[PDB]
């Protein structure tokens, strides 16, 4: 039976506008292991997203880290969108630079 | 050193 | 310090796929060191850390054949389970295994592990005595009886006490451990009241505690930075002007003693 993905979206390094960084989408605690993860800039899919190999935890739930190069700006908005069989609609988490 | 299982389930 | 080895194995079947996909990941001291994936072009165990490149071609050949044997074992087990649960054709199914050993600081066996899950739920496990099996499900009793009658446990015990320990000793010698302490800072976020958010960055391993205080709050789960290190924060909403009454404490195994910090 289905376990719903938990999602965090956050940068590798402390964000500074104008300075290249890496944006992460960390998705954990899900079952089954089949999942679609997309990372968005202003609502549109970012094309070159790197995906860790899938792994599972000692409670048998699966986890995965998606990431992409990006440069934060004052005005652009970043997010991660996840589709998984445990959810009728996709779940979107927005990047908040202070979290 | 990978484990090699015995009887099948 | 204590040490461990684990193999985490997964087989997944899907309505279309002729054969299940099988993936095996080996860990030493909770760090990935080998990987096998049946979807690879020519599936083989591959090193996942630089120190494993020391192993010659016969090591990789043997391990690859072990994995191909596991792939067969999982395929047959998945078929048997479908029958035990009266599951029809046309579904997706998952079979998982964790196995390995914990050593104490003296490098002697502390505990062996051998557990299985079907559909992400506990199916059958070898007890700590390495002699008897715990199986909750009525369907799992079929397997428990089969493995009791074949004497499977004695063989897994021999692996756990012999091979697991011996090869972990060899890997610890070739891999010769280290940790990265957390660098902490407090951020300030004025609202209605100000949010003080205590950050811990650049640490390894992932286990860490953050507390706010005299007396003992929002937080996030510890998360990978993507570079081998981890991040965590904890926050409190605090009266404007009175932010110096609050102190954040960071507990990590890499610290000589807990860090104490405040908004500065």
């Amino acid at each position: 039976i289905q376990k719903t993905p938990q999602i965090q979206v956050y940068s590798r390094h402390p964000p500074e506008n104008g300075k290249p960084n890496i944006l992460n989408c960390y998705v954990t605690q899900f079952h089954p292991p089949h999942i679609e993860i997309q990372m968005l800039k202003n609502g549109k899919k970012i094309p070159k997203v790197e995906m860790s190999d899938m792994s599972f935890s000692k409670d048998w739930s699966f986890y995965i880290l998606a990431h992409t190069e990006f440069t934060p700006t004052e005005t652009d908005t970043y997010a991660c969108r996840v589709k998984h069989d445990s959810m009728a609609e996709p779940k979107t988490v927005y990047w908040d630079r202070d979290m | 050193k990978a484990v090699s299982n015995f009887a099948t389930m | 310090g204590p040490h461990s080895m684990r193999y985490f194995e997964t087989a997944v079947s899907r309505p279309g796929l002729e054969e299940p996909r099988y993936i095996s990941v080996g860990y030493v001291d909770n760090k990935e060191f080998v990987r096998f994936d049946s979807d690879a072009e020519n599936p083989r165990y591959e090193p996942r850390a630089p120190w494993m490149e020391q192993e010659g071609p016969e090591y990789w050949e043997r391990e690859t054949q072990k994995a191909k044997g596991q792939e067969q074992w999982f395929r047959v087990s998945l078929r048997n389970l479908l029958g035990y649960y009266n599951q029809s054709a046309g579904g997706s199914h998952t079979l998982q295994q964790m196995s390995g050993c914990d050593l104490g600081s003296d490098w002697r066996l502390l505990r062996g592990y051998l557990q299985f899950a079907y559909e992400g739920r506990d199916y059958i496990a070898l007890n700590e005595d390495l002699k008897t099996w715990t199986a909750a499900d009525m369907a799992a009793q079929i397997t428990r009886r089969k493995w009791e009658q074949s004497g499977a446990a004695e063989h897994y015990k021999a692996y756990l006490e012999g091979e697991c320990v011996e090869w972990l000793h060899r890997y610890l010698k070739n891999g010769n451990l280290r940790t990265d302490s957390p660098k902490a800072h407090v951020t300030h976020h004025p609202r209605s009241e100000v949010t003080l958010r205590c950050w811990a960055l650049g640490f390894y391993p992932a286990d860490i505690t953050l507390t706010w205080q005299g007396e003992e709050m929002e937080l996030v789960e510890t998360r990978p930075a993507g570079d081998g290190t981890f991040q965590k924060w904890a926050s409190v909403v605090v009266p404007l002007g009175k932010e110096q009454n609050y102190t954040c404490r960071v507990y990590h195994e890499g610290l000589p003693e807990p860090l104490t910090l405040r908004w500065e």
